[PDB]
RNA sequence: GCCGGGGUAGUCUAGGGGCUAGGCAGCGGACUGCAGAUCCGCCUUACGUGGGUUCAAAUCCCACCCCCGGCUCCA
């Protein structure tokens, strides 16, 4: 990659603004982790998370240049379980005919009551909760996928995950995003 | 690439400041480009040349918590 | 205490970057790079360094000494406050920044003004009216404390020729307090040429740094009133509060110093930016008002074409700031259609190109 | 290509400091640490003034009901810091001559806004000196009466809230109570206070109050609050004759740019901080216990109900006598271990803060302090 | 720019944390050509955009954009 290759194109300033900003939130570890800034585990993968989601950015940025950067990967054809829609909705602009299901929270209702707050809003819930797992029905029902994936964006995403497929097989997380 | 597999390490710090100027640098054409920010071949070449040794000095960075 | 915090945690969007800002208060504030810099190693805090920049500014000036102020209006009322004794009179145009005026009252000064060699449309400052003005006021037993003249005003930018006022104060024995603001960092300044005996400026109108700070130069003959320290604390400046000047603002002073003295050796070439927006826009019917041509990036337009578009339009006189809007462009009042003011300082000259060609494309659309 | 006349490239030796290199132990700057919230806000204001048009959205107006509200104050403005708050109030409120009654631990910039204003100064003393150098609020009345039976008129009472040479914090309450029945206004001094701990200004009785944002509410200088009563608003708000929306004491400004606008970013930090403000003692505390085993000896009121601490540090004089850096080795010292913020030449006492440092910054200092002590006989 | 109304699928109108809104000159298919009823999917990612809160947002919070009304001639 050379700079020399760039092509005329338009600045996104809204993708430089998240970029800056990801930096200016990891100058508090040069501050917090003051003088000797070593790192621990934790620690590394919260700063480098921050480094690497503006390299992210950069990227797009230097796209409207001319410059080519390869998209993550996904199987289009697998089947993609997800609760929130903020996710739902980023999986089908990255990729529109993908085809993806929202369950809208948590699934099943000891489940939900792992989280909490007692008690017959759940089979108040009775419909929804099942409402999720008949319209995840409607769609494997006819296109059935050869494997159904459960995207997790944090640890309650996964109890997720176990109910789905006490069910129907397979996991994923960040891998594309 | 993920954030998960980074390893205890230590932060470079002028290296971290070399690539933060470097977006300073570029935020110029914000300025002087506004407000289509549309840019020439001449100016994609100066600003591209910025975001790019920027990306560089960031992976230097990442370089120090096991990535390569 | 029950109180919403939301509004504060995105204040993450001034939009000074997606916007031409043609607001003449701003132009000549704009940090440089090597500001922004600066600004990144003290967000916080970090004074030799500051005493040097005192000594540049003070030949920068052509003056004996320079003290940081928060700004050009608190320059003027430290002097206001150290060098008159309360009820004496300052002298000043009639085209003086308000500051000038609340300084005074602050100071419990009194106030006269001098007034117009001509109004419309050049409102010109008569500035051997000065010695009329003073000798009237010492005929009926008044004391002039201090003289006082915008050397250029922030309603029409017109330039004055402050050595004659400088001049007249001079024989009349009344100290001399030239008002800096929109002019120092923008063009060359000779304090001890215009025989000024203080100078006043603002950091963030015109020198490139953020708000507030500003520089009070003056002579070794009032350093001694200025500088006067407490009783209890002799390294403490009484009329400086102590200050010990920190924080960003003084940084971005300092740091965009060079490039402010790099760029008052090109002024001609803003004012060619200038007078290319005055007789381009004149096709379309404005009429600059003030001095011509501009010697100064501030322009002031009567606007009647503007006018009565916006009797026809159904966003009435709002009808200009919302197509500005529309194509990138701000800084411009909303709703006022009579008359308009703006500076294209420190654009690029593709940038001024845009202004100009949006402006006309915006009276042909709007008939 | 310079232009030559005089120097121009020494002010690029700003481009890279050491800010970032060091843990900064100076109480004035703990509390002025800008948090990100507010670093991401500069980014978007660096240049010049920030006005899109004094009641502005930039939520300015909003923001200045907000830290009334959070003061528990009728009305509040915007100030260049603590300082001109004072002044403010000084130079609206009394007439030239009256005395203003302070404490003896006041800080410096009381004396001098006094003099800039104009007035006379009369000190209350202390309920005992060495070594927690306590004020007694109770002497407010003594002095006062002395005053007002020498014919002397006293047009202002201040209390600063907590000093800063020891810091020492002190019942506002009680100087508020004697200043109600005796009639005379009262400014407390809440630089090093609001921003730290949580403020209740009618509870004190407090008719005027001054922060400082740059030193004790995570903001850039110079900035401040200027918090009063609806009874004060016409003097302090009073408008200028010829222009009747400007303010005279604001100097008619738009209190303007960057430092505001931190301020404003900050204050959700700040709101949340001084819910946590027995977090900040406790490392405080921690700090002077353990620096007490190597000998050195904190000043001031025990136990610290503030997190500046002054220590007696004899054993540095020990140490000083005996090496040849003599007096610098212990700034040294710290600068070879990554810790500035101590006066150089300083050994007989020092003055630190550990405000707002990770746990972890807290051992690494009292760690740092114990082995310069050891490894230096 | 300020004060109000509003934006929900090719557009029409409800709903104010979770009950998978519903009606058409909109288009294919469920014998053929004329006329009316059902199944459907249909452009399907329905909620103007970006953030935030939540296990879960059209719904609550912040900011911004556009459409409709209105109001302003410098400090």
């Amino acid at each position: 990659i050379s700079y020399k290759d760039a092509k005329p194109g338009k600045i996104d300033v809204n993708e430089f603004k998240k970029a800056i900003y990801l930096l200016i939130e990891a100058d508090d570890f040069l501050y917090k982790k003051a003088p000797k800034h070593e790192l621990n585990e934790e620690e590394a993968k919260e700063f480098c998370k921050l480094i690497i989601k503006c390299q992210e950015h950069l990227n797009k940025i230097l796209a409207n240049f001319g410059f080519e950067f390869e998209e993550k990967e996904i199987d289009e054809g697998a089947l993609y379980i997800v609760s929130n829609k903020k996710l739902f909705k980023k999986l089908k602009n990255k990729n529109p005919n993908l085809k993806v299901v929202c369950t809208e929270g948590m699934l099943d209702i000891e489940d939900m009551r792992a989280i909490g707050v007692p008690e017959k809003a759940l089979e108040g819930l009775k419909k929804k909760v099942e409402i999720a797992r008949k319209n995840v029905e409607r769609f494997i029902e006819k296109y059935k996928p050869e494997k159904i994936f459960v995207v997790v964006e944090d640890d309650k995403d996964e109890l997720l995950y176990l109910r789905a497929k006490n069910l129907y097989n397979a996991e994923k997380l960040d891998a594309d995003e | 690439i993920s954030y998960k597999d980074a390893k205890p390490g230590k932060i470079d710090v002028n290296e971290f400041k070399k690539a933060i100027y470097l977006l300073i640098e570029a935020d110029d054409f914000l300025y002087k480009k506004a407000p289509k920010h549309e840019l020439n071949e001449e100016e994609a070449k100066e600003f591209c040349k910025l975001i790019i040794k920027c990306q560089e000095h960031l992976n230097k960075i990442l370089a120090n918590f096991g990535f390569e | 205490l029950d109180i919403n915090l939301d509004k504060y945690k995105n204040l993450t969007r001034s939009l000074t970057r997606e916007f031409i800002n043609l607001n003449p208060i701003q132009r000549g504030g704009i940090l440089p790079k090597e500001a922004k810099k600066a600004v990144y190693e003290y967000w916080d805090g970090y004074c030799p360094p500051i005493k040097d920049f005192l000594e540049d500014i003070a030949k920068f000036l052509n003056m004996d000494c320079a003290r940081p102020t928060h700004g050009a209006r608190e320059g003027k009322f430290i002097v206001m406050h150290a060098i008159c004794k309360e009820g004496d009179y300052v002298v000043l145009d009639k085209n003086a920044h308000y500051t000038s005026y609340v300084a005074a009252e602050r100071a419990k000064l009194n106030v006269a003004e001098v007034g117009y060699e001509e109004e419309y449309p050049t409102y010109k400052i008569n500035l051997e009216g000065y010695k009329e003005v003073i000798d009237n006021l010492e005929d009926k037993g008044k004391n002039v404390g201090l003289i006082l003249l915008t050397h250029v005003d922030g309603e029409y930018g017109n330039l004055n020729d402050a050595k004659k006022v400088g001049k007249i104060a001079k024989e009349k024995g009344i100290p001399f307090l030239l008002n800096c603001a929109y002019t120092v960092g923008r063009m060359p300044v000779n304090g001890k040429e215009v025989k000024a005996d203080f100078i006043v400026a603002s950091g963030h109108k015109s020198m490139a740094a953020s708000a507030p700070c500003g520089i009070l130069a003056f002579s070794e003959e009032f350093s001694d009133k200025i500088t006067k320290t407490s009783e209890k604390f002799p390294v403490k400046e009484i009329e400086m509060l102590g200050c010990t000047s920190r924080g960003l603002p003084i940084v971005t002073l300092m740091a965009s110093f060079p490039h402010v003295v790099e760029r008052v050796k090109k002024w001609d070439e803003e004012l060619k930016k200038t007078r290319y927006v005055v007789d381009e826009l004149e096709k379309i019917g404005f009429k600059q008002l003030g001095i011509k041509p501009k010697e100064h990036d501030l322009i002031k337009f009567e606007t009647p074409v503007l006018d009565e578009i916006a009797k026809k339009d159904k966003r009435r006189g709002f009808f200009f700031y919302d197509e500005l809007k529309k194509r990138g462009i701000g800084g411009i009042r909303a709703g006022v259609t009579k008359e308009i003011k703006m500076s294209v300082y420190g654009l690029e000259w593709e940038q001024v190109e845009y202004v100009v060609n949006a402006i006309k494309e915006i009276v042909e659309s709007c008939k």
